[PDB]
């Protein structure tokens, strides 16, 4: 592999996704892929959609191989259902060869296929042990390990917030300046971590530290937002309405369902709190932690002209602390499957008008929290 | 998941031998399947990958035309028919599917009598 050729070979942005286009079957069909940490299947559009320009036609591919038998996906908020096979693929910047990997095509699907969405198909980045139908499909990221002789590392950086970068097998030093902070991977399947404390404008929220990991911390690059299990999701909307200088929020914007609008550069980000999360490092008696500013939280969206509007970049969840998009468009995240670990560093490209909108730091002691984080 | 090689051993320069690896508790005839190979102080080295109904087949360059990779679904068994071995090809030789890999098998290749 070469880390360099892989710098700015994705496309999109935190609302829509980051993707890269990926070059499949003889002759190779170019489709645009989602990156997403949080899946584990190698899926691309197999006939035509709404919201998609173009799929792969497996008729038109002479390598192509079908394994005759199909597989479900089901989300809590979608699904799909594609056949199974194998072919050959090429991802044109940072590899000399084409590989042999498996593929799903997709041929019904619900609520999968967005409007706005540039992508007809994604790239399951996760451990085996979510690949469907079973462990035993050989996920891409693992073909590619065992047939590039590469690291089993890779790492992201988002910079629509300021395209991106996926880089397999290694870190890219041009993509951070500082330090990287490593936090364990508590479990191999998402990139769970373990987050220690939520902190709003220097103020911790004060719940017990397994309320932020019931659920499962996870890293996700297919999550649009930070999504926060429903009593860290009010806590956190507690703590910045009260350290908002003017209050200028509404319920209905901390829900989603109204839009914050100020007249052309009348935004007062000054009057809203930075928010920090907490991780463990990977030796236990200190933790670092990652840090937003309210550029990236207090997101802008389309009032006209006149206005600019913004829509809150957090929401509840259901089923996992998600940091998503929200956060990773602030920092560089290197996925070190090799050393069950995953680290950060502050993304360069993550500055507005002359500021950075992100910071990391750290260490910090962890002599007053539990030892486990995870319920146990 | 269980794989398991076979099939290494000590050869002279020009020799051969037949790599087999045994495979259980997944539906092999379903399976990408890979050898791998590794020595002490080197990196690891891809050697060849076959698609599950063995009709696709891939070589690194430093083996090509002197290795064939096969498989008999049917037998649970991957092959790797290795002809005019080269003191190059001396490592262990691993056998992979999705993230696992058996003990492997030694292959040495050596003049040294
Ligand atoms: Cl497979």
């Amino acid at each position: 592999a070469n880390f360099l050729a892989m710098v700015d070979n994705l496309q999109g942005d935190s609302g829509r996704g980051y993707y890269l286009e990926m070059l499949i079957g003889t002759p190779p069909q170019k489709l645009q892929i989602l990156v997403d940490t949080g899946s584990s299947n190698f899926a691309v559009a197999g006939t035509p959609h709404s919201y998609i320009d173009t799929y792969f036609d497996t008729e038109r591919s002479s390598t192509y191989r079908s394994k005759g038998f199909d597989v479900t996906v089901k989300y809590t908020q979608g699904s799909w259902t594609g056949f199974v096979g194998e072919d050959l693929v090429t991802i044109p910047k940072g590899f000399n060869t084409s590989f042999l990997v498996n593929i799903a095509t997709i041929f019904e699907s619900e609520n999968f296929f967005l409007p706005g969405i540039k992508w007809n198909g994604i790239l399951g980045l996760a451990y085996a042990t979510l690949a469907k139908p079973s462990s035993s499909l050989e996920t891409f990221f693992d073909s590619l390990v065992t047939q590039a002789n590469i690291p089993n590392v890779f790492s992201m950086q988002m910079c629509g917030a300021g395209g991106g970068s996926l880089v397999l097998g290694g870190i890219e030093p041009s993509l951070y300046k500082g330090d990287i902070w490593y936090t364990p991977i508590k479990e191999e399947w998402y990139y769970q971590i373990e987050i220690l404390k939520l902190e709003i404008g220097g103020q911790s929220l004060n719940l017990d530290c397994r309320e932020y990991n019931a659920d499962k911390a996870i890293v996700d690059s297919g999550t649009t937002l930070l999504r926060l299990p429903q009593k860290v999701f009010d806590a956190v909307v507690e703590a910045v309405a009260r350290a908002s200088l003017i209050p200028e929020f509404s319920d209905g914007f901390w829900t989603g369902s109204q839009l914050a609008c100020w007249t052309n550069s009348e935004t007062p980000w000054s009057y809203f709190p930075k928010i920090s999360i907490y991780l463990r490092d990977e030796n236990s008696s200190r933790s670092f932690r990652i840090t937003i500013l309210p550029q990236l939280y207090i997101q802008p969206m389309m009032a006209g002209l006149n206005y600019e509007c913004y829509r809150f970049g957090i929401s509840p969840s259901t089923n996992a602390l998600v940091i998503g998009a929200t956060v990773m468009e602030g920092f560089y995240v290197i996925f070190d499957r090799a050393q069950k670990r995953v680290g950060f560093a502050a993304s360069p490209c993550a500055e507005i008008a002359g500021a950075a909108v992100s910071e990391i730091s750290g260490p910090f002691s962890t002599e007053d929290v539990a030892s486990n984080c995870v319920p146990a | 998941v269980q794989l398991q090689e076979s099939g290494g051993g000590l050869v002279q320069p020009g020799g051969s031998l037949r790599l087999s690896c045994a495979a259980s508790g997944f539906t092999f005839s379903s399976a990408i399947m890979t050898w791998v190979r590794q020595a002490p102080g080197k990196g690891r080295e891809w050697v060849s990958t076959i698609g599950s109904d063995g009709s696709i087949t891939t070589y690194a360059d430093s083996v090509k035309g002197r290795f064939t990779i096969s498989r008999d679904n049917a037998r649970n068994t991957l092959y790797l028919q290795m002809n005019s071995l080269k003191p190059e090809d001396t490592a262990v030789y691993y056998c992979t599917s999705a993230g696992r890999r058996g003990p492997g098998t030694q292959v040495t290749v050596s003049s040294h009598h």
